[PDB]
């Protein structure tokens, strides 16, 4: 009738040489970029993060050209493997934000969202080949649909049915996907109870907003006899309810894939995980 | 309450979790072995020392590092035991038994397991008639599985203090009170005859 | 894929090829240059043998010793290359030997290594290297089939992949023959379509002269493979040449120290955010022998044919000798002084009679059993000491240091949870030899009954643990005993002097009672011999025949079937009558009385004497000599 | 700077201190340390000790330096290095090995010697600290003593065969036959999960080739603790020692050894199926040094370990089996052997604290010397082991004489007669708790091989237990044929038996054989039967009472209550030298005297068998070996005959009837 | 790899001495040490220089 043995660690020695690709080196370099970047003798990102913390806006807006001006290699990493590098940037923002918030409360916050925008060259919606898959693309267009906000679990408590084993599943990343990559466990995880024995305790879970937008190539630059081409986009948290249908926008996103465009073999439906929306001057 | 001597039979499950004193005779003492409490490992990748607490009879060693750096990274480090950095306890498992004056009529005395840890080891030897004060604690069941009806638990006594009824001649120290008593014996005179005649004084 | 080639392996193979082809030897004034190994190859071609015998002495000379180092030091590495070189040499010279008459498996059998190692000289530096050891065989396995070239069927592609070489352990293949399947882990072994070798596991103990002070004998498991199986039998001291290998040993769990372990490398593996693969690298040293030599003869002519001419010269001279019986007796136990009847009995026992089976199977036995009893310090154990160390397949044991399971076979178990086995007893390691039991009186009654079970039927039945085997123990028992009270009683019968039970006492053909007396001259002369035996070492021993030629003569004389002529039958009857008349006379008071067992003792003693004289006909003088030898054994009370 | 994490050890400072100690240590430092400044001789205690040792190791080609740990206490700079070595043996010993290599390189280069430096650089030099602090037994070590340099002392009972410990794992590709060779790291070998060749990257292509890996020697030795301090109520303990790569097979069963090694603890897996360890660790010792020579003990019989000695030369173990005799010590030995009263000096040097028993202590000395071992070129063996029985009146110091010969002999087991069994005295089958297997362990008569087995209460042990001693006392072997063990085991052990006559008093009415009450077959095997009688003589009482009461004048007595007695340190060395280097050869005059005397004795009463002639010879040889004589004259035979006659008290025994004339006893 | 600073756990003239083959932290204690005094008092070590002292004079 004893308790749960604990496991803990402490740094004693230098380990193996910090390698540049290590997630912890990448997080350190993002943290240094956030804390040390200067634009016109101003720590623009540090001040922006602090102000966002004060207004309870748990997100950071970053221009990727500023990242080019700081570290080109890890800009390459972000622009070529966004799905693996964006969570590291969000972790760096979360650490810096925790430090800033605790240091500023004397005269918890969730994982921060990286809303990255850019002014680089934009790929036309008709010029998206299969080489852009799982990569950061900038593409212009017009929003023709904005779905209702849907609730996505970012932290949910679960309990086994034929037990009372309490567990928590945290979703801080991979919130932008048509499917659900992380589901409830198929076993009790207390190691028989059965398949999928967990139920969600909804009064102790945390949820976030998601929205489906429908980008379309502007109808001015369309072939005379063909359908204008549209593209599904998914945004979450602070990128929701930012634009209305009919708004001409510049979308920075990850050109990704989901499985559902009719009769075909091994074909897939492309979409865009939105990392930032840049609305232009529109109807007031 | 914690010092009134109890027999092995008188220690029921109501006394479980309490600090209690058991009066008995020690019948078997094991060798002082190193029982691991917090096993330590070193990781050659991140340079961390990962400590895993041990609570039961057996434990499963860690294979991959669980420190901040390795958990955050994708190339985990394989971590090796560090015996010198691990936390060990001098462990003894003594067995106390009911005295003949405590066993009821027609009964066989029953024994109790005493778990001696730390600097308290080597304070109990077989044949010692002692008052052992310790925390009566439960242990996971170790009997036959088919005979388990519920959450049955074994019990032991995590020894905290030992009082010897008959102090050993080797552990004699000439403190002040020992000295005053010896002078009050000597000054009375006739030590040899007094001590001889005091051996079984009803024998004549 | 470009398979990696072992450059030094190819070089060693080429060096072995030239060694096999171009090696030459100079004959001893009987011919010119002869190529030994090409002749051996054509020999094994004609006689369809599978094993080629390579002399290490011959191999050392070639390549200024560079082939020698590599083969002896890295034998496990260069063995396939040696096999390839031998196969190529056979393919060019005598190309019809490469077929079974699928493929012939070839056994390269190195021997004549410069040094021989003990069991305790075995060290882990020499793993996978050629070397020679020596040891006394205790247990041999039944030859068993070992998977050599397995055939596998894939569950996806039901094709048949063959010639899957099983090096040392069960190994499934990695790639399917059909390109489409792309399977590696799922296979089935089909046993008929597989190939096998012969495997025997010998257990060898340390030799009695190699055990250190206070230590216990060490045991090793030798693996005989190919044509070397059944070449070693329990009791024989054999030297093995082969590879010192390692085999898994799970019993090393709980041993002190950091037992090695292996884990899969988890870097360069591309996780996405339990694959343990942990094994125990605990091994024990075993031996894989490619050559066994010991360090069925009943036919006379085959024995004389395979024997050196000079030894024929001396053997026929010994036969031509006139007092060959007396010289043989004087050559038995030269260290002992003056007990000549006991030496005669020992010589006849070491020669033996003939085994005769009746129509219904009474199976009369022709092994002389001798008991030596007497006063203290009369050389009784110095005759048992002499017999063990001279007589082939002779086993010495003591009364109090023996058990019924140590003399007869036992049912033992090496591993808990392992099956049971029969390890051979003293009465079986001395099969067709002599079991010298010293202090027979000290032995327990149950052990005596166990030995009785072997003296009656010359067989031992063990029905313990699910093993119901009937083992045969054809042994002669030379026993030494002390009378009750520690001193012989002249006024008491032989039975009253000995606590030995009557069922045992009956099967002893001869009872030699040795008594010491305070004779002036005899004591002066025994003492001179004891002190000269102490001053000198072997110059004080002057036997007419050395142990070598005496053993050769006995080996030759054991091949005869003596027959008694017609007058011998009647004189045997007359001598039995004379023994019966001598017994129960009224005043003789014989130590042990006479019956038809004495008559059978006389027949086999006469056969042994005929063997001693090396004649196939038992002259009546031989019956007279046997009668005298038997009669003088009985002591009047 | 830069000390090691978890230790006080700094590599630079420890290396500098150890190098300074090696270059500038003289044994006069330790002689000052041990408060023995008046033993300081300028000739050999003023030379750099370890410089000479390093030079000798360079010349001899050896690789192991035997460092006396207490020497580090003598030097001022290494007073802390002693504690660092004791507390952290691993790091400190590694630094010491490196420092030895640097020191030898410096010795070769700085003195500009001719010696090649290639084979020095590639040689691995090792340090063997032995004389660390001797205390705390083995059971008094706490978990805080894990990984510390401890010193045990005990008896070797058993040793497992050579276990291969993998150091390099040899893998091979099932596809392209490409091989890497992984190195072990703290007992873990990283099995490759992919072929490192860029041509093929098959995941599970690699397979371990067991017979092509690199292995090292490991051996587990079962030791019985014989601590200096034994707490009340505890029983003898058994521990497992681990010897590695040169110390394998250096210890045989029955050896009394002082072993210095690291006190280690390992977690033991509960089951062979799953990987789960037990929370209760198992303790053992990693052996770093073995000492088999005691300065108060006879050297091991070199005639029994010749194969072992020369196997030790091949193994380059450098284990000192026999003590070193210097030229000065040899000269002193010769000078003492040249004395006129050498026999009486050596006899009274045996057990100086036992009262005068000149013949008992003269027989004991001859047994310690032993006869001449004669091996036959054509096959045969004579052993000079002398068996002595001490039958006598109770309270005669028979047991104190067995206790001295047990303590002074190199090997041997002290038994009590009724506490012994026939199986117990020979090999038996036991069960190991580590391997859960059935193994063979030696008996008292086998563990005593090469030494003296002391058997107290020889009369109380039964007839069947006494049966096993016949073959030992005559052939010096045990021919065992039992289930699982059929072999001849060498048992070349002298037998020192003690007994009292029936009725616990030597009744003069009964003859000698009635009192002794032993079968002729066993009483013949004894080369010397002593009748120790407690006669009432007033001067005998006067002097035995002064002797006993003088031992109580001072709390710990220094016994010099004689004319002169040699120290046990000198006595053992003299006896060992005589045993090793002197092999007496019988001369013709000795032969004639031997035959004369044997015939004279060969003329109820105790019998005189042929074995008595063989006790004469060896006894004479023992005497000839005592005086360092390589030949036996008639004086040695006369002394042997006189000792045989006086042991049984023939001068007070009537030839017709075996009565002892109590008035004729010569107690003195 | 395991090295850490001495802040955890535990006379400017210092250097080697080719005479004694030992490193010293203090000149005034090396020259008064046992081995250095023994080396200095032994005239056999200073032999070839002894040729020069009186070869010039
Ligand atoms: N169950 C049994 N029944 C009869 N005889 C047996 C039995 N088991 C062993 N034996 C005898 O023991 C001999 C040894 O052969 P095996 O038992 O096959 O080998 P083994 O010595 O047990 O070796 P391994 O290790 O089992 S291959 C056999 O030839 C039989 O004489
Ligand atoms: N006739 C003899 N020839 C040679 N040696 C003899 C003779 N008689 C006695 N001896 C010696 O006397 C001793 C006899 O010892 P053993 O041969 O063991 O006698 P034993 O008859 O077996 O004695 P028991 O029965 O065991 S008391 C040895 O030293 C022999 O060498
Ligand atoms: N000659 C002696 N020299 C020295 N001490 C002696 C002597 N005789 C007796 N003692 C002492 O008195 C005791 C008797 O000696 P023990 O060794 O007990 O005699 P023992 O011959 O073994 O007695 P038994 O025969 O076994 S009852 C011991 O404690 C000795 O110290
Ligand atoms: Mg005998
Ligand atoms: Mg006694
Ligand atoms: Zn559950
Ligand atoms: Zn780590
Ligand atoms: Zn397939
Ligand atoms: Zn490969
Ligand atoms: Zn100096």
């Amino acid at each position: 009738s004893f308790d749960r043995p604990e496991i803990y660690s402490a740094p004693v020695l230098q380990g193996e040489s910090p390698n540049d690709d290590d997630n912890t080196e990448i997080i350190k370099s993002f943290k240094n970029f956030i804390l040390e970047f200067r634009l016109d003798s101003q720590f623009i990102y540090r001040d922006q993060l602090r102000n966002n913390i004060l207004v309870k806006n748990y997100s950071l807006t970053v221009n990727m050209e500023h990242l080019i001006g700081y570290n080109e290699d890890i800009y390459k990493k972000l622009s070529d493997e966004p799905s693996d590098i964006i969570p590291l940037f969000e972790t760096a923002i979360t650490q810096v934000a925790k430090r800033i918030s605790i240091l500023s409360r004397a005269q918890s916050l969730p994982t921060f969202q990286l809303i990255l925008n850019s002014n680089a060259n934009q790929i036309p919606l008709r010029d998206l080949d299969s080489e852009h898959v799982s990569k950061i693309v900038r593409l212009s267009g017009i929003i023709i649909s904005t779905s209702v906000l849907s609730s996505r679990a970012t932290y949910l408590s679960i309990m086994c049915r034929n037990c009372r084993h309490t567990t928590s599943i945290t979703i801080n990343n991979f919130n932008s996907i048509t499917g659900n990559t992380v589901s409830l466990p198929r076993s009790c995880l207390s190691t028989n109870c059965g398949p999928d024995p967990y139920i969600i305790i909804h009064e102790s879970s945390k949820f976030i907003d998601q929205q489906f937008l429908k980008l379309q190539e502007i109808p001015e630059l369309v072939p005379v006899g063909e359908m204008p081409r549209n593209l599904t986009m998914t945004c979450d948290r602070y990128l929701t309810n930012k634009v209305i249908p009919g708004t001409r926008v510049t979308i920075v996103g990850i050109y990704s894939i989901y499985n559902s465009g009719g009769s075909g073999v091994a074909i897939r439906t492309p979409y865009i995980k939105i990392l930032g929306i840049q609305s232009d001057v529109e109807t007031s | 309450i914690s010092s009134k001597p109890l027999s092995v039979r008188q220690i029921k499950g109501d006394f479980l979790g309490q600090l209690i004193t058991v009066r008995g005779i020690i019948t078997r003492v094991s060798d002082v072995k190193p029982a691991v409490e917090v096993i330590a490992y070193t990781c050659d990748q991140c340079g961390y020392e990962v400590f895993q607490e041990v609570n039961s009879r057996t434990f499963t060693p860690l294979s991959e590092c669980t420190s901040e750096e390795c958990s955050q990274n994708q190339t985990k480090g394989q971590l090796f035991m560090s015996t010198r950095a691990s936390k060990f306890s001098a462990f003894q498992e003594c067995k106390i038994q009911e005295l003949s004056q405590q066993v009821p009529v027609g009964h066989i005395p029953r024994s109790l397991n005493i778990h001696v840890n730390g600097t308290l080891v080597r304070s109990l030897s077989p044949g010692d008639i002692v008052d052992v004060t310790g925390i009566f604690l439960p242990a996971p069941y170790t009997g036959f599985k088919a005979l388990k009806a519920g959450l049955l638990t074994e019990t032991y006594l995590e020894a905290q203090f030992v009082r010897q009824h008959k102090k050993k001649f080797a552990s004699f120290s000439l403190t002040s009170d020992v000295e005053e008593r010896v002078m009050e014996l000597i000054t009375s005179g006739d030590v040899y005859n007094r001590l001889a005649k005091s051996i079984a004084p009803e024998i004549y | 894929v470009k398979k990696v080639d072992d450059v030094t392996g190819e070089k060693v193979r080429e060096a072995f090829e030239q060694f096999l082809e171009d090696f030459s030897v100079q004959s001893t004034d009987t011919g010119e240059v002869e190529k030994v190994y090409r002749a051996q190859i054509e020999f094994m071609k004609i006689y369809d043998l599978n094993t080629i015998y390579i002399d290490y002495q011959h191999l050392s000379m070639r390549e200024n010793g560079a082939l020698a180092m590599a083969i002896s030091e890295q034998y496990y590495r260069f063995l396939p290359f040696l096999q390839k070189g031998l196969r190529r040499v056979v393919r060019k010279y005598a190309p019809e030997l490469l077929n079974t008459s699928t493929e012939r498996v070839f056994q390269i059998s190195f021997f004549n290594l410069p040094t021989v190692h003990r069991i305790r000289d075995i060290r882990s530096e020499k793993i996978g290297s050629l070397l020679s050891i020596s040891g006394t065989v205790t247990r041999t396995s039944e030859v068993r089939p070992e998977l050599y070239k397995a055939s596998f069927t894939c569950d996806m592609c039901r094709a048949i992949v063959d010639n899957v070489e099983q090096s040392f352990k069960y190994t499934e293949p990695t790639f399917c023959p059909n390109p489409s399947c792309e399977n590696r882990a799922f296979w089935t072994l089909n046993v008929t379509r597989s190939r096998f070798l012969d495997w025997q596991k010998v257990r060898i103990q340390e030799n009695a002269n190699e055990i250190p002070t206070g230590s216990m004998p060490r045991t090793l498991d030798v693996i005989l493979r190919g044509d070397s199986v059944e070449r070693a039998k329990p009791g024989d001291r054999c030297k093995f040449t082969g590879v010192e290998i390692v085999v898994p040993d799970v019993t090393q769990l709980g041993l002190p120290g950091v037992k090695p372990s292996s884990t899969l490398d988890t870097r360069g593996i591309s996780k996405t955010t339990r694959s343990l693969g942990v094994r125990d690298l605990t091994y024990k040293i075993s031996f894989l022998a490619c050559h066994v030599i010991s360090i069925n003869e009943r036919d006379q002519e085959v024995f004389l044919n395979s024997l050196s001419s000079d030894e024929i010269n001396e053997l026929k001279e010994m036969v031509k000798d006139e007092h060959i019986y007396d010289k043989l007796v004087r050559s038995i136990a030269p260290a002992v002084f003056g007990h000549e009847a006991v030496k005669k009995g020992i010589l006849l026992q070491m020669l033996g009679g003939v085994h005769k089976s009746t129509v219904e199977g009474i199976k009369l036995r022709g092994d002389i059993n001798i008991c030596v009893v007497g006063d203290p310090s009369t050389s009784k154990s110095q005759f048992l000491k002499y017999v063990v160390g001279f007589a082939p397949r002779s086993v010495y044991t003591s009364g109090k240091a023996s058990s019924a399971a140590g003399l007869t076979a036992a049912v033992v178990r090496d591993e808990e949870g392992g099956d049971y086995t029969i390890e051979a007893g003293a009465l079986m390691l001395a099969d067709n030899g002599i079991c010298c039991i010293d202090e027979f009186d000290k032995m327990d009654i149950s052990d005596q009954v166990a030995i009785h079970e072997a003296m009656e039927q010359q067989t031992i039945s063990i029905a313990k643990a699910g093993i119901h085997a009937t083992l045969n123990a054809r042994t002669s028992i030379l026993a030494a005993a002390n009378p009750v009270g520690g001193r012989y009683n002249r006024k008491l019968s032989l039975r009253g002097n000995l606590n030995m039970t009557a069922p045992i006492m009956s099967r002893f053909d001869l009872f030699f009672v040795i008594l010491d007396d305070c004779n002036e001259k005899i004591d002066t002369e025994l003492a001179s011999h004891i002190v000269d035996l102490h001053m000198k070492r072997d110059e004080a021993i002057e036997p007419p025949f050395s142990a070598e030629q005496l053993r050769r003569y006995i080996k030759y004389a054991r091949t005869f079937k003596p027959i008694l002529t017609k007058e011998a039958r009647s004189y045997l009857v007359e001598k039995y009558k004379e023994l019966r008349k001598d017994d129960a006379q009224g005043f003789s008071r014989s130590s042990y009385r006479i019956t038809v067992r004495q008559l059978e003792s006389m027949i086999r003693l006469s056969e042994a004497i005929a063997r001693a004289n090396c004649v196939d006909e038992i002259t009546p003088s031989f019956i007279a000599e046997a009668y005298d030898l038997l009669r003088q054994s009985i002591i009047r009370v | 700077l830069r000390i090691i994490w978890g230790t006080n050890v700094s590599i630079q400072e420890c290396t500098t201190n150890f190098r300074n100690f090696l270059m500038s240590f003289k044994y006069k430092f330790r002689k000052i340390l041990d408060e023995r400044e008046e033993f300081i001789n300028n000739t050999t205690d003023e030379e750099l000790y370890y410089i000479k040792q390093l030079n000798e190791m360079r010349e001899l080609g050896t690789s192991n330096l035997n460092l006396d740990a207490r020497n580090l206490l003598a030097y001022k700079q290494t007073e802390d290095l002693y504690h660092q070595l004791l507390n952290y043996p691993q790091e400190v010993i590694s630094i010491m090995d490196q420092t030895i290599k640097d020191c030898m390189v410096s010795l070769i280069v700085d003195n500009n010697l001719d010696y090649d430096l290639d084979e020095i650089e590639t040689k691995f030099y090792k340090v063997r600290p032995y004389n660390v602090g001797s205390c705390k037994g083995m059971r008094e070590l706490n978990p805080n003593d894990i990984d510390k340099l401890i010193n045990l002392k005990g008896l070797v009972l058993r040793s497992t065969p050579v276990i291969p410990d993998m150091k390099v794992a040899f893998f091979k590709c099932n596809v392209c036959d490409h091989t890497m060779a992984v190195e072990i790291d703290r007992g873990v070998i990283q099995e490759p999960a992919r072929c490192e060749r860029i041509d093929c990257n098959e995941p599970n292509s690699m397979s371990l080739i067991h017979n092509r890996c690199s292995f090292a020697d490991k051996q587990v030795i079962k030791l019985q603790e014989t601590p200096d301090f034994v707490p009340d109520g505890q029983t003898p303990h058994s521990i497992s020692l681990c010897v590695y790569d040169e110390l394998v097979d250096s210890c045989r069963a029955g050896d009394r050894i002082e072993v210095t090694g690291t006190f280690r603890s390992i977690p033991i897996r509960a089951n062979s199926r799953q990987r789960v360890l037990k929370s209760l660790y198992k303790t053992y010792v990693d052996v770093v040094h073995v000492k088999k020579v005691s300065d108060k003990r006879l050297d091991v019989d070199t005639s029994t370990i010749e194969q072992e000695l020369m196997q030790n030369k091949v193994d380059h173990n450098e284990v000192e089996e026999v003590r070193q005799i210097t030229d000065q010590d040899l000269a002193k030995i010769r000078e003492v052997a040249a004395r006129e009263d050498l026999y009486s000096l050596l006899a009274r040097s045996i057990a100086p604290s036992i009262y005068e028993l000149e013949d008992v202590k003269k027989g004991i000395l001859l047994q310690l010397f032993g006869g001449t071992n004669k091996t036959f070129t054509k096959g045969g063996r004579y052993r000079g082991d002398i068996n002595i029985l001490l039958c006598g009146d109770p309270s005669t110091s028979k047991s104190q004489i067995l206790q001295y010969v047990h303590k002074i002999t190199p090997r041997g087991v002290y038994t009590s007669g009724k506490g012994s069994s026939a199986v117990g005295l020979t090999a038996y089958i036991t069960r190991d708790v580590d391997t859960k297997q059935l193994v063979l362990e030696s008996g008292a008569l086998v563990l005593s091989d090469g030494g003296v087995c002391c058997i107290d209460e020889f009369d109380k042990m039964s007839d069947s237990t006494r049966s096993v001693l016949h073959e030992v006392m005559e052939q010096q072997t045990i021919s065992i044929a039992k289930a699982g063990i059929i072999t001849t085991l060498n048992a070349r052990s002298s037998i020192l038996a003690s007994a009292n006559p029936i009725g616990s008093r030597y009744n003069p009415n009964l003859p000698v054989t009635e009192n002794i009450d032993l079968p002729p077959p066993l009483l013949s095997r004894f080369d010397l039967v002593y009748l120790v009688l407690d006669k009432v003589d007033e001067k005998n009482d006067r002097e035995l009472a002064k002797h006993l009461t003088n031992l109580y004048l001072e709390d710990k007595p220094e016994h010099i209550s004689q004319d002169d007695v040699l120290p046990v340190e000198f006595l053992t060395m003299y006896i060992s030298y005589a045993k090793e280097h002197i092999h007496p050869i019988i001369t013709e005059a000795a032969k004639t005297e031997l035959v004369r005397a044997y015939v004279g004795m060969r003329k109820k009463r105790i019998t005189a068998t042929t074995r008595q002639l063989e006790s004469m010879i060896r006894l004479a040889e023992a005497h000839a070996k005592m005086k360092l004589k390589n030949v036996v004259e008639l004086e040695d035979v006369q002394e042997a005959v006189r000792l045989i006659r006086s042991a049984i008290k023939d001068y007070a025994t009537d030839p017709k009837t075996g009565k002892i004339d109590m008035n004729l006893v010569q107690t003195g | 790899r395991l090295m850490v600073d001495r802040k955890l756990g535990v006379v400017k003239n210092s250097g080697y001495c080719e005479n004694c083959r030992v490193k010293y932290e203090s000149l005034e204690q090396h020259i008064v040490s046992e081995k250095h005094l023994s080396f200095a008092e032994n005239d056999l070590n200073f032999e070839a220089i002894d040729s020069l002292i009186e070869n010039l004079r």
